[PDB]
RNA sequence: AGUUCGGCCAUCCUACGGCGGAAACUCCUUAACUCGUUCCGAAUUAGGAAGAGAAGCGCCGUCAGGCCCCGCCAGUACUGCGAUCGGAGACGUCGUGGGAACACGGGGUGCCGAACU
RNA sequence: GCCUGCCCCUCGCCCGCCCCCCAAACUCCGAAGGGCCGCGCCGCCCCGCCGCUGGCCUGGGCGGGGCGGGCGAAUGCGGGCG
RNA sequence: CGGAACGGCGUCGGCCGGUCCCGACA
RNA sequence: GCGGCGCGCCUGCUACACCGGACCGCAGGCGUCCCACGGCGGGCUCAGCGAGGACGGAGACCUCCCGCGGAGCAGAAGGGC
RNA sequence: AGCAGAGUGGCGCAGCGGAAGCGUGCUGGGCCCUCAACCCAGAGGUCGAUGGAUCGAAACCAUCCUCUGCUACCA
């Protein structure tokens, strides 16, 4: 039954892709990765909160799935579906084998998928507005529950998910250096055709 | 409707830009690759290759030799220079090809034997004194003590055909005196059975030319001055042309030396490349137009 | 304004694709070969497809290039076929452009049952002096952007030599 | 290894570079060569007749023969506690000169140049012994503009 | 039944006993492989004048 | 200035828009020949000289793309060598040496010989 | 909307700009670290010899004689061969 | 005091803020 | 034992940038095919975009245009052109 | 564990790169003096879902769900 999982906790092998090497691989559990209003501008949704990562790990696609349903259904019930944009922001791509029962021919077929990650790696991400800014912090502390080991939840300097810290984008927003791409904001980039 | 550019940043990072010369179309580097190979046991000893070269008014015929880092010419004569000896019109024909090439060996014979005054090149190998349309090889036929300058055709992105101007130079240089490898199944009048020497000598003596030119002569008067313009202004006439020839070619060994002739350089208007600030100037103006609206 | 900038055909290609019956390309080659003049070549399929009937190397199309006087003379029944009517839409973003016409007999071609009607496809090259630049084996070098017939001026030089109405 | 043919594990040492694949430059045809003369051998994937083995890339050598097309190199392979001098034979295209000895020609030719002043002008010579860098020196320097610097406090 | 199937160990401390040993000096100097040609010339070039021990 | 043959083979390339030809180069101009085309004088081969800067070409432009160089990135990431260093481990430190890369910011945008006019 | 109309809206589909996360069997870039080789004999003039080489009086080798010279990294240590 | 995710108003030491003599419905 | 054959050989990887590296490790091949699918010379440009042109569309043919190979080169794989 | 097959109308069972097909049920229409047969119509399908793969897939391919047959080395 997906095994205890404590089997695959650390990165101890090379990274093994779905590949044409590697056929059959299980899906993965985790399909959606952009959740809450993932459409909203770069201008709404101020504060971001990152959920990182304590220790160099493997976490498995089906905590991936477990962590980001309960993170998502906090939020959206205590605020709104609206008000936070949440990206899961690893993405499983080793594939870990399993020995059915000796050593001989003991090469595994795929069991399933997992997320190799690191220190200081962001899990989950929440881009929010300020009705559902205090409420994000508990939900991703109610998703560290379903991930392997340590992590730690941190407000984020930076605006939204741009590069831009939040005093930059105030200043670059009031001098119109910030070109609006929808999610996501970039600075102006003089340079190229003047046309 | 909407396309993928082929040419993306991609494609040019990607991108290997050819040889000059093969970018320019001027050099084909794998025929050239076989007449520069010298077998390293010939070590530096130097290895000549005869260009013959055709512009749209011109024959540029070469012997250089490849030096590491550029190409020495040993001696050039260009069809240009045919007027001196005689030939007044048709700078551009097979007659003036072969012209060219006993130009360019008498040349090099001369400007090899200059001051040597004993048993040398051009007192050696005076060439065929006649200029026959007979196979001669000044290998082979003699080559002892002094042997005759060893030559290799390049015809450069030519198409080698039966009758063509770069075959017919080449027998100028072996008549000058020129070891320049040949078979003549390029050449007029061979036959799978053997050569018919005066096939040859025809098309080097004019012959049809002046042949084309009587027949608009007899015929279409109006198309004879349209083709032959500068021939009729120079006088040229249609038996004549065999005359001119032997005695251009008589004129060509008897003083083979180059002139060199002057000329002024005059650069034309050229415009002149902009300061940074200038570039300056012209952005930032461009960019308050558009602020101005 | 320049003699150089003048637009002429450069060359009139009449491809007849009868599919993979080796009779009719036969005869189709005769038809052609009255029209111009000149012997016609002969296209193999580059693949198999039964929608077609065709196996890869089977002669299918018939094709000949006519220029000069040839091929405006023949240019010009074929546009008389369709009565001087082009879609506009036919020229082409390099300033070529086609007919296509259903029938032989139309041309002038007088009806035989051993040559049945074969339809074939007119399509006009228009250059102008100096594309040789493109097509030359030594110093071959594309033509400037300049010097390539736009489309639009494809469809006034038509209307100038042939009256044609869009 | 399960494989070990002639081109095993030559993925990425006989591969062209990033936009110099083609033909060879016509020098590496042109540059004479004498016998003695140090070369090193890096192989091209191109040209595929003489081609030496994965093992000859990167081995400086000596031209023992110097034959039509071809040259002899003499390398020395360290074959278990033995170094063999292995005589190749390989074709122009993965062959190229050395400048091994350059330092040591540039050396001889400065020293006797210096040598030379010595007989003539300015009769004592110089040392013409290199000196493997040597412990500095003295000197006054001016503190005048020090900056003070201080560890600077944990950000993150 | 299973054994070892290869090792490297102390094989560079064995090569290193007494080896690194250099290989002659004739080798760097023989005319094995060397142009026939170039050869011949090189006998008929020593078998005249001080040079010849021809006798 | 321009041609022919070259060297290294984008600071040389690509796109577009300009400019300029006295000569040169080219386009061009015709098939009696010579040669030529899976058909085609398109190319090519021959023979020219009625034209032409329109292109190719040579210069110049462009907050151009690419390419080149230098900063910064960053003493960062990684890593050689010592640690009865820390940590349950995962991994990390500290001494002692090495040291990138992507971005990013700026500036560039062929040169070399032989012959010839 | 209306006989209908593609007289038309909406997402997908194509194209561009972005953007999250990757690869033992991907690489434009590219370490640390290793590998191979060199670190003493020069330069000058003249002379011989060669079925080799070549337009040549060209080379390229193999020698000889003069003319000036000079031992040109650190450390430790006598090496080789049967 | 082999040992984890997780808990601890056990006890010392920090880090970053708010209320603070505008003494923290009157 | 059964079942495989790293029992002769080959490509990429494992393999930790010289070379060398182990496994009943990984993803695969070989025991043949071709007097042309060979040698050589000439000429040529490939896969495709995009736009055009009777039947003709997803799909066959014919044109230009731009095409760094994105095709092909007997078969594995990697180079190479 | 792991292995093979299937999943298609209500029941079956085909198809297998270009429809859904036949029987039964299932009504209707014939047919006769009436009935039985019989004949002929009419209708019945997320083709177990999904993703890929295509101009297009029930089909072909991956994932998965469900059933249904095969399964453990004496010492």
């Amino acid at each position: 039954g997906r095994r205890p999982a404590r089997c695959y906790r650390y990165q101890k092998n090379k990274p093994y892709p779905k590949s044409r090497f590697c056929r059959g691989v299980p899906d993965p559990k985790i399909r959606y990765f952009d959740l809450g209003n993932r459409r909203a501008k770069v201008n709404d949704f101020p504060y971001c909160f990152h959920l990182l990562s304590g220790e160099k790990e493997q976490v498995s696609s089906e905590a991936l799935e477990a962590c980001r349903i309960a993170c998502n259904k906090y939020i959206a019930k205590k605020a709104g579906k609206d008000s936070f944009h949440l990206r899961i922001r690893v993405h499983p791509f080793h594939v870990i084998r399993i020995n059915k029962m000796g050593m001989r021919g003991a090469w595994g077929k795929p069991q399933g998928t997992v997320a190799r990650v690191s220190i200081g790696q962001p899990l989950l991400s929440v881009r929010c507005r300020a009705s559902a800014k205090d409420y994000v912090k508990d939900a991703l502390r109610r998703a560290k529950f379903k991930i392997p080991g340590r992590q730690a939840i941190v407000e984020s300097r930076n605006w939204g998910f741009t590069e831009f810290t939040k005093e930059e984008y105030e200043d670059l927003r009031e001098r119109g250096e910030l070109q609006y791409d929808g999610n996501n904001a970039h600075r102006i980039s003089r340079k190229g055709p003047l046309n | 409707g909407w396309v993928k550019v082929q040419k993306t940043r991609s494609y040019f990072k990607r991108f290997q830009v050819q040889f000059r010369r093969r970018r320019e179309g001027k050099t084909d580097y794998q025929a050239r690759k076989a007449l520069i190979i010298q077998d390293k046991n010939k070590y530096a000893t130097p290895r000549y290759r005869f260009v013959v070269r055709r512009t749209n008014k011109d024959i540029i015929c070469q012997v250089t030799a490849a030096e590491l880092t550029k190409d020495r010419v040993v001696c050039a004569a260009y069809s240009h220079e045919l007027p001196r000896y005689g030939i007044p019109v048709g700078l551009t024909n097979y007659a003036a090809a072969y012209a060219t090439g006993l130009l360019c060996g008498r040349r090099l014979l001369e400007k090899l034997s200059v001051g040597i005054k004993e048993n040398a090149l051009a007192q050696l190998y005076p060439g065929l004194d006649k200029a026959t349309g007979e196979e001669y090889h000044p290998d082979e036929n003699e080559n002892e003590e002094v042997h005759a300058f060893k030559a290799f055709l390049d015809i450069g992105l030519a198409r080698a055909s039966t009758g063509a101007r770069v075959f017919a130079a080449m027998k100028g240089a072996v008549d000058a005196g020129l070891n320049i490898p040949h078979s003549m199944k390029r050449f007029p009048g061979y036959s799978k059975d053997g050569f018919d020497s005066s096939a040859l000598r025809d098309r080097i003596m004019g012959k049809h030319v002046g042949d084309y030119m009587a027949e608009l002569k007899a015929e279409d008067e109006e198309t004879y001055r349209k083709r032959f313009s500068k021939y009729i202004a120079a006088k040229v006439e249609p038996l004549r042309l065999e005359a001119m020839y032997t005695k251009a070619h008589a004129a060509i060994r008897a003083n083979p030396q180059a002139v060199k002739a002057k000329f002024e350089i005059k650069k034309p208007v050229r415009q002149a490349r902009l300061t940074l600030k200038e570039r300056k100037e012209r952005i930032d103006a461009k960019k308050l137009e558009a602020l101005k609206q | 304004e320049n003699p150089m900038r003048r637009i002429r055909i450069e060359k009139l290609v009449l491809n007849i694709c009868i599919g993979g019956e080796g009779d009719a390309l036969t005869k189709a080659a005769k038809v052609l070969q009255q029209l111009t003049d000149q012997e016609p070549t002969f296209s193999k399929s580059r693949l198999t497809i039964r929608g077609f009937g065709i196996r890869r190397g089977q002669k299918i199309s018939t094709h000949v290039t006519v220029r000069g006087e040839k091929a405006r003379e023949i240019i010009e029944r074929g546009l008389r076929v369709k009565n001087f009517e082009l879609p506009y839409s036919c020229f082409s973003t390099t300033g070529n452009f086609g007919f296509g016409i259903t029938e032989h007999i139309d041309l002038g071609i007088k009806y035989d049952p051993s040559m049945g009607i074969y339809g074939m496809d007119f399509y006009v090259v228009l250059s102008r002096p100096g594309f040789r630049v493109n097509k030359r084996r030594a110093q071959q070098q594309h033509v400037g952007a300049s010097h390539k017939i736009t489309p639009d001026e494809a469809r006034a030089w038509v209307e100038r030599e042939f009256e044609v109405v869009y | 290894t399960h494989s070990q043919g002639y081109r095993c594990k030559t993925r990425y040492c006989f591969a062209r570079k990033f936009r110099r694949h083609g033909m060879a430059n016509l020098t590496t045809y042109n540059r004479v060569y004498k016998l003695g003369q140090y070369v090193n051998i890096k192989v091209n994937g191109a040209y595929h007749k003489g081609m030496p083995h994965r093992y000859y890339n990167g081995r400086t050598g000596t031209i023992f023969n110097i034959g039509p097309r071809a040259l002899g190199v003499q390398i020395q392979k360290r074959v278990r506690g033995r170094i063999m001098l292995k005589r190749i034979n390989v074709r122009l295209e993965h062959v190229h000169p050395s400048d091994c000895r350059k330092n040591h020609l540039e050396r001889v030719a400065a020293n006797d140049a210096a040598r030379r002043l010595a007989k003539e002008t300015g009769q004592p010579v110089p040392c013409l012994k290199r000196q493997n860098a040597l412990p500095r020196a003295a000197h006054v320097v001016s503190i005048a503009s020090a900056i003070d610097i201080t560890p600077l406090k944990y950000d993150g | 039944a299973k054994l070892k199937n290869h090792t490297s160990k102390n094989q560079n401390r064995k090569d290193h006993r007494n080896g690194i040993k250099k290989p002659k000096k004739s080798a760097y100097t023989s005319h094995k492989g060397m142009c026939p040609k170039y050869l011949r010339n090189l006998r008929r070039s020593r078998a005249n004048d001080p040079r010849q021990s021809l006798r």
